[PDB]
């Protein structure tokens, strides 16, 4: 066993080794390994992505206009963000400029993905970390009613309602078929919700799992379907007809009416079910505002997203601000450039890939996706990893670094970047949120902080949905209808040789697509996805990723039951197929 | 059945029918794939793509039946029946091969029939066409969709065109040279 | 009274199928899980992780051996001894085989488990292979689509539970109900197609009137699904209605069948690109010059 | 002014005359006139239908298979019942016999119409008679919450919820644009609901006006659309395909799933919103169990409906029993026959029609629809009726009589007939309902009785929906799929000359279609509709209709504000285009 | 901030249009009434009856003279001095005329107000005449259908409120958006009609696969509506999807254009597969008699 210092942390692989494989209630395949000491405190964390498909390899020689379709299928959870990132990049390459409505629509697609994705995470994925499902059976419905009513103006709150929910669950469990709750962690001393809050939570879990499906109808309108909607280089396929013959063949007043109604319902739901539940989880699990800080008080990153001036990815346009903080200096929010080779780099000295020189970092335009599985002395075999070898290669996830710095991306990062940039909206949203919890600003830089921001972001996104819709309608009122540019749709008209960058904020963090074209064909296509940042292995200098960082110094109550581990991990919203692609 | 009875003309009346169906098949067939420029307004009353589709399908029938019996005659009138020796006939005939254009032509049109009827019968008419449902099962085993049957069918058209270019020269080479 | 046990595993996947299944409007995803089946294992939703999740798996496949349904989403990789998808420290293919042998029947969800989907498109780096190429001793229902229609997934489920039998399949393993007819067969824009009325370029006058997308490379003509009839997301819309051509995302190897915006597409056996036209026109010009050579050989 | 006795009543047209024209919150066109004395008690009532279109005349000489489509358009409120009545009759005439599923589906269509029609009436039409909308503005949301929760397990009951509802109404009214509440009756002393019940009521009014739309989706599945779904002589067009190629072109497992989900939601809604509100309106407006009795304790009629054995309209099959009671003798429930000329008759001596002899009554098979507007000395003119002349002709509604007896039809009638026939289900539903209100059985024979029964009937119908569904599914399970018979679809195969009777219970009462065929053409088609029974003018013997009867002896608090009149009338659920056709 | 005043009257009607309007899924009927317009008079929903209802009417048409929208559902009879439809003791046509003269524009809801609908079918006993034949000095938007599609009604309303203008119309008076294209041209079963694949009698093998209803007298080929595209009741279904042919219920005098169950005159029909089939069997037959003499099989299929 060896020991070294990095980023203010003491990484020590001596002491009992715990293995969490497979990580559940995440997207895709993750393996997590740790070391604990005599005080049951994590002194080493190992973040391994246990899947790979190779989109970067597949994309080569393809018609760039076909690319969005391929890379959308990177992830079904964050469905659509990759397509957006694609079209963005191909347009950056060819030099295509889309019509206003195309943008306004795309922004709607993204705001929709945020609202839906965040909601499903909070309940279906992360929820059970905090809500002791089986403890709901010991709740008094009348007090559950009284509680929900004290926190929220949400209509569904009758004592009879919570009683049916309780009984249905009692029916479910009564047969010995716990299903998804089977061999869970219920009764762990870190579950801190009272009987009544547990039932309130679980009822909301089911309501959410019902409502989620309706949000995506917005995708179904513009995109055609969800999961995996459709897009084009040049704008959007979903031509609009409002008062001419054959509006039945297009986006029309009725279709727009559908969208409108889902916006209202989505906003209302998030604001009155998720938002209050987030604050309530904050209330009862308060000490978690100091556990799982990780990189969030050192290095955070945002590219920026939601360009409100069409085809202007500049600062004066992106409604969700970009920027980076390093070394915990939040007073100086540095500008990020995706073209600059001394900024975004990817080291693979600890990943299962092959480079000419594996000690240097490659900027995505120089990216090399050459898979090479090679785990080394893992004390087992190649077909049986009992214990990963973190000294060498140990993940299918490449290690990206902003200027060599290990970064955290995602909702929490977006919030700190936005806050310290001076964003009028965000300074009022965070200050009131933390004041409501009687916690200081720093309380936000935590495992609890991550959940709280995500919920805030869904609220923001749903707000923004209505804003975008309105923008679209004002254009329609004002005779502006165009949805696509076709001037450069033909390959004959593209530069013989060119390249471009596609960037946005996916629900999980900062997303970039770097693409290169040669003779109407994809020459190179490289992807750097949010969870690739967060779940990142170590680099040459031994620096740790956002994940391994947030797990360090975390106290475990029961070592064989890794709830404390799951809590911290899920709060980042892991998406492995995204991270590995 | 809408009509009945004809009798039969001289045999060259069945060659001309083929070439005509052949040509008609090619034109129409080409525009199934690379369709003409879009027309406009009130679909109820117009039906262009459908006719160049209809003519194609029925030309196919006339073609298929003309060819099935054009062959039925060729090898019953032959009396040559009713690998080892095919690699010994090409080894003393190298020590004018347009008879391998008869075999090429023959096989190409047969290939076209099989591929085309795999596509035509797939709205499962259920009737006699069940054999052609193996053809689809094949192309899936091949690697993919019924789409490939289109791609390969179209390929047949060009390859058939090649044999025409190789015929009509071979033809007008001797029609001109009339010494 | 007891619900039927279901085990749900994931190989190399994007998780679009589990996302789809939960979009179900009737019956509700919720109601499926609480009332119609006992979803006993699903990495994406279950409480247990790590050696707890390992324990549920082992426990369920043992106690319900021969009795449970195996849902599979995504596919197994064969390359690098199968470690392109590791599960509990071992290749995924081992977890699949061990769940398959214990199951009574298998539901292959989406194009991934049915055909191979994206991970298996050229150059296929992980050697992703479909379930029916790896598990050959069990009944496998292929429900393709990237993803399949939420209400179709659920509907197939309800069919199997209500009628206590496997749906009837085409000679390809797909349930007949939703995969018996092509999109082009029940397209609302068919009127325009046969008419000769096509979108030529996006957002043109034609496109605004909802003309046929054939010329924008729609693959509906060769794609068996129910999107034109049943439609996506509580019958709201589908690819074609929303202005894009069918990609054919329920069809075997559709990723490799030329461009999506193209009619007349890549024949993968002809290599790199070479389409029907390309190879045909190559041959046409060959014999066109072979004519030039014998005509120049007219020494009369 | 003249005075005479009839049916235990003293009809006196002396004293102030009050005119309520047009009657609102009903279907179609009605005029009501009354006379009051010194004690402000109604001593004369006049029931006039002020519209006519003439379906019976139009139908003549058309293909009997086209008839359902024409007569369905008799009424858009009770949409579909007339089509059902039609097919029934043409099949009775030709001798058709439909497959089991066709029936099970048709019964579904009807149960659906019952659920929907009753619901919309209770809230949108009749509701405002009992619920003082503007008084909701004086309610305390917290107590409104506490009240709703005491009455019902319905989820939507949070104090915040009732507050938003109140505020939205306050916003609505605040602008001076009362809209539909404009110049209403609010503050009348007969409004007896407390502030909190008024808000609870109004919130339900809106929830109902929202939910009602979803119920008819069941029609949309099988019928194609609602309003005005589609049908066929021979069964139903909606062919079923469950497991074979092309199930996408038919009723399939997904479609049946949709229906299923609507059934669940409709049942749940009625049981937890309407049912409780009905009982609650009963609680606070209790003295109305003795006002507006009318004919309900003398003569009541049901034809019967919902044949569970397919093509068997006998007693042993109709799930909703038939029968008639006369002279208040409920121990002897007489059998009804629609063929028998001495049973159902129609006198027009007080209607605007022409008969050879206008003193006799004509059974529908001898029916004559010859319109002849002739009001007589109305003290005004032909184009200006200031006061109808009830001594002569005064309505577009024919006067039907069962064996000369003036009958009441509808939900209250169906209930007494069902009850006194010994129906196990109905004796338990009524006894518990009246016991819950601490009211005797006779309390049900009233204006309040009418509302209560309607609510009970919706509950029954929604229960029966699930029953019919299950039946259909059991057939599908059992390989029974047929939805239509086609043997006698061709006119060449019909009797050269024949006749038939179609009968069922529409939401409002007893419906009959009498049809005659000659050489493949409609020779005669006569209709006797529920509201034709209830709103009936007088006959030769001067006997009064169900309406005019229920209005007699009613005390009015304010004469110029006819709430007492509207309450009594709406409780019958008037449908004038139905009554007149 | 104030909502736009709407007056809604009813003549001879079945009330299927008001029934339809309230079925609207987006925006909700509720939300239209509380937020989008001020529905100031509607016999079917309003609190006031009798001389109270009379008073609201008079007050609204007076105070908002020139400023309000007139919705009309159903139509006026002309026979028997118009007394086939009496309102407040006087002919309906009088209430219509007084409401019309004060309105800025008129929506004619359904086939009744647009064309005449059922009350106006042979022999038309009440002499029902459409609104455009009685009110000739105002703009009238005809939104036909028996009824029109709820979401279309509401959508038309939202267009007018959002865009502050009347929808574009064909020469007929119908909004172009939903009435610009025939049912037959956005029919999901066109594929079958194109092939020559028809339902021949109800519940036959054809009908089970959802083949074309053309031969069951479907009149979609001559009916302008949006039912095949927008569809009924939150996009659940429509006439044709549910197995019945279009009756043409949005088209002038459709009640009188023969039976609902018969063909449809002067629509070009020529089957892709049907014709080719006949060509094949007609050619096979030629060779069959010329060489063989017809086919007496034994397996009839054999391929297994
Ligand atoms: C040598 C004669 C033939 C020629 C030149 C020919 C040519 C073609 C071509 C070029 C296409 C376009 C495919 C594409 O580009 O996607 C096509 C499609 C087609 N052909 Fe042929 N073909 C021949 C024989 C046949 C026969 C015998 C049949 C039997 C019915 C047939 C039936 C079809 C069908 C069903 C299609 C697809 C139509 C659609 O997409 O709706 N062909 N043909
Ligand atoms: O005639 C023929 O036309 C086709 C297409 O234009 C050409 O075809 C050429 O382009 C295609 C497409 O890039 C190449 O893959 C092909 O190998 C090449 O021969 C031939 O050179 C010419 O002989
Ligand atoms: S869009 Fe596609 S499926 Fe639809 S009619 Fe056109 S070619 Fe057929
Ligand atoms: S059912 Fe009617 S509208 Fe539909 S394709 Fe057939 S003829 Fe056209
Ligand atoms: N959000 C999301 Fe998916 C990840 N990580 C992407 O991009
Ligand atoms: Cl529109
Ligand atoms: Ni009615």
């Amino acid at each position: 066993s060896t020991q070294y210092e990095t980023q203010g942390y003491t990484i020590n692989n001596a002491g009992r080794r715990l293995v969490v494989d497979p990580i559940t209630r995440i997207e895709g395949h993750m393996r997590c390994e740790v070391n604990i000491n005599d005080q049951n405190v994590i002194t080493n964390a190992v973040s391994c992505g246990t899947m790979f498909r190779g989109l970067e390899i597949i994309l080569q020689g393809r018609d760039p206009r076909d690319a969005w379709a391929f890379v959308e299928r990177i992830c079904g959870v964050c469905t659509g963000v990759h397509a957006l990132a694609s079209v963005y990049a191909i347009e950056d390459a060819i030099g295509i400029k889309v019509p206003d409505n195309a943008n306004i629509i795309r922004n709607i697609m993204l705001a929709t993905l945020w609202c839906h994705d965040h909601l499903v995470h909070f309940y279906q994925l992360a929820g059970m970390d905090w809500i002791d499902v089986l403890d709901a059976l010991k709740a008094d419905p009348r007090k559950t009613s009284e509680l929900a009513q004290s926190l929220s103006s949400w209509p569904k709150s009758s004592p009879g309602y919570f009683f049916d929910v309780q009984n249905r669950l009692k029916k479910f469990v009564e047969g010995g078929q716990l299903g998804i709750f089977r061999n869970g962690y219920w009764g762990h001393p870190q579950y801190k919700l009272p009987p009544e809050a547990n039932l309130m939570g679980f009822a909301h879990y089911l309501e959410a799992l019902d409502f989620q499906r309706e949000i995506v109808k917005i995708h179904a309108v513009f995109g055609g379907k969800n999961p995996h909607p459709n897009w084009i280089v040049g704008g959007m396929p979903c031509a609009i007809n409002i008062d001419e013959s054959g509006a039945v063949g297009a986006v029309n007043m009725e279709r727009l009416n559908l969208v409108q109604s889902i916006i209202t319902r989505t906003a209302d739901f998030i604001n009155n079910v998720m938002i209050p539940d987030a604050l309530a989880i904050g209330q009862f699990n308060k000490p978690w505002s100091e556990i799982g800080t990780g990189l969030s008080d050192k290095c955070v990153l945002s590219y920026g997203a939601f360009p409100d001036i069409a085809n202007d990815f500049g600062e004066k346009s992106l409604l969700m601000p970009g920027g980076a903080v390093i070394n915990g200096d939040f007073n100086n929010v540095l500008p990020v450039d995706l073209v600059d080779p001394q900024q975004v780099q990817e080291f693979v000295d600890h990943a299962w890939y092959r480079y000419p020189n594996d000690q240097v970092g490659r900027h995505p335009f120089d990216g090399i996706t050459d898979p090479w599985y090679n785990p080394g002395d893992v004390k087992g075999s190649d077909t049986n990893i009992q214990q990963l070898n973190e000294q060498e290669r140990y993940s299918w996830i490449k290690a990206p670094r902003w200027r060599g710095n290990a970064m955290e991306v995602g909702p929490l990062a977006r919030t700190l970047i936005a806050y310290h940039k001076g964003d009028a909206a965000t300074v009022e949203s965070v200050d009131r949120m933390m004041s409501a919890l009687n916690l200081p600003l720093s309380g936000i830089q935590s495992t609890l902080g991550r959940i709280l921001c995500r919920a805030h972001e869904a609220q923001w996104a749903a707000g923004k949905l209505q804003y975008f819709f309105d923008k679209l309608m004002t254009n329609l009122k004002n005779g502006n209808l165009a949805t696509a540019s076709t001037e450069k749709w033909e390959p004959a008209t593209w530069p013989t040789e060119c390249r471009g960058v596609g960037f946005t904020e996916a629900p999980r963090g900062a997303l970039g697509h770097w693409a290169a074209i040669r003779d109407g064909k994809i020459d190179l296509y490289q992807c750097v996805v949010p969870t690739t940042w967060n779940a990142s292995p170590r680099d040459p200098k031994g620096q740790i990723g956002a994940y391994e960082a947030a797990l360090m110094n975390t106290k475990m109550a029961i070592p064989e039951q890794p709830l404390e581990i799951l809590r911290t991990l899920h709060s980042f919203d892991p998406c492995l197929a995204c991270s590995t692609h | 059945v809408v009509s009945h009875y004809v009798f039969e003309a001289p045999v060259r009346i069945w060659h001309w029918l083929t070439v005509l169906c052949m040509a008609v098949l090619m034109v129409t067939g080409y525009f199934i794939g690379k369709p003409l420029p879009s027309v406009s307004g009130e679909a109820t009353y117009l039906f262009y793509m459908g006719y160049i589709r209809l003519i194609h399908f029925s030309a196919g029938m006339v073609f298929t039946v003309v060819l099935l019996m054009r062959i039925y005659w060729a090898f019953v009138g032959n009396r040559y029946s009713r690998q080892g020796v095919w690699y010994e006939i090409r080894w003393y005939l190298f020590l004018p091969i347009a008879q391998a254009a008869m075999f090429g032509y023959f096989l190409m049109s047969v290939f076209m029939i099989i591929t085309g009827f795999a596509l035509y019968s797939e709205h499962s008419q259920y009737a006699i066409f069940a054999p052609f449902r193996y053809v689809v099962e094949f192309f899936y085993w091949t690697g993919g969709n019924s789409m490939d049957i289109h791609s390969w069918h179209r390929l047949g058209m060009w390859l058939i065109g090649a044999f025409v270019i190789g015929h009509v020269y071979m033809a007008l080479r001797e029609d001109i040279m009339s010494d | 009274k007891p619900r039927i046990p279901v085990v749900w595993i994931h190989g190399l996947e994007c998780t679009c199928c589990t996302e789809s299944f939960i979009r179900s409007a009737h019956p509700l995803a919720k109601d499926v899980i609480l009332s119609l089946i006992s979803l006993d294992y699903d990495d994406t939703l279950m409480a247990a992780a790590g050696t707890q999740a390992e324990e549920v798996f082992e426990d369920i496949i043992t106690q319900y051996n021969g009795k449970y349904i195996l849902a599979v989403e995504g596919n197994p990789p064969l390359g690098e001894q199968g470690m392109f998808c590791i599960s509990s420290g071992r290749p995924f293919i081992e977890k699949l085989k061990r769940a398959a042998a214990g199951a009574s029947a298998i539901i292959a969800w989406g194009t991934c488990a049915s055909w191979g989907c994206v991970q298996a498109a050229r150059p296929n780096p992980t050697q992703a292979t479909p379930i029916d190429k790896v598990i050959t001793d069990k009944p496998i229902i292929k429900v393709p689509g990237c993803p399949p229609i939420p209400d179709v997934m659920s509907a197939i489920i309800t069919y199997m539970v209500t009628f206590d039998r496997l749906p009837d399949v085409d000679r390809m393993g797909r349930p007949l109900m939703f995969y018996g007819q092509r999109i082009h067969d029940k397209c609302y824009r068919r009127a325009h197609f046969d008419a000769g009325e096509f979108v030529q370029s996006w957002d043109d006058d034609a496109a605004r009137k909802g003309y046929c997308l054939y010329k924008m490379g729609c693959k509906g003509p060769t794609t068996y699904n129910a999107c034109s009839s049943t439609r996506w997301n509580d019958g709201v819309s589908f690819c074609i209605q929303s202005g894009h051509g069918c990609l054919g995302c329920a069809e075997n190897g559709f990723w490799d069948r030329g461009s999506f915006y193209s009619r007349v597409v890549d024949i993968p056996q002809m290599g790199t690109h070479s389409t029907a036209d390309t190879v045909g026109l190559t041959a046409l010009g060959v014999v066109a010059a072979a004519v030039g050579v014998h005509a120049v050989a007219s020494a009369v």
